[PDB]
């Protein structure tokens, strides 16, 4: 009960590049992703899907 | 109300008009600090340690 | 004509890329200000017209 959550929250998040890039040699995956202030986004488990 | 709302008529229509009853807009500033200091930045970037 | 004795140079366009690296490692334009801080490009070698 001390280290638990009985609240409504997500587990897996997906975001898209707001600024899509279409150049000859690069794609800028431009995310405007804000971390939840009562959430903990694990930079250990943050990856891209192509 | 003509004597209450305004001071009695002297110059009935003056274009060259100073402010006394006609109000000059609010005089109050709100000042905030900076995330970075004025003198604590000279030690690093040009020497080696880059600041970001 | 000597190109220096009258200030009459000719070869002032035919460059490509210049890397000014201070003390053999840290770059001078490396203050994030430009798109290529490591090697500031003089005349582009046709990379992407945009």
């Amino acid at each position: 009960h001390d280290v638990t959550t009985d609240r409504s929250q997500r587990l897996t998040l997906r975001f898209i590049p707001v600024d899509r890039e279409d150049t000859a040699y690069s794609y800028k995956a431009r995310f405007t992703l804000a971390v939840g202030d009562n959430r903990v986004l694990d930079m250990a488990s943050t990856y891209f899907d192509i | 109300q003509a004597a209450i709302t305004t001071t009695p008529r002297n110059n009935l229509n003056p274009r060259s008009w100073p402010a006394a009853l006609v109000y000059q807009e609010s005089p109050a500033p709100t000042t905030v600090v900076l995330p970075r200091d004025a003198q604590a930045e000279v030690q690093m970037t040009n020497s080696g340690a880059q600041l970001a | 004509s000597i190109p220096y004795l009258d200030g009459t140079f000719y070869l002032n366009h035919t460059f490509k890329k210049v890397a000014i690296t201070f003390d053999s490692s840290v770059s001078w334009p490396g203050n994030d200000r430009l798109l290529t801080p490591n090697e500031f490009e003089i005349k582009r070698s046709v990379d992407g017209e945009g």
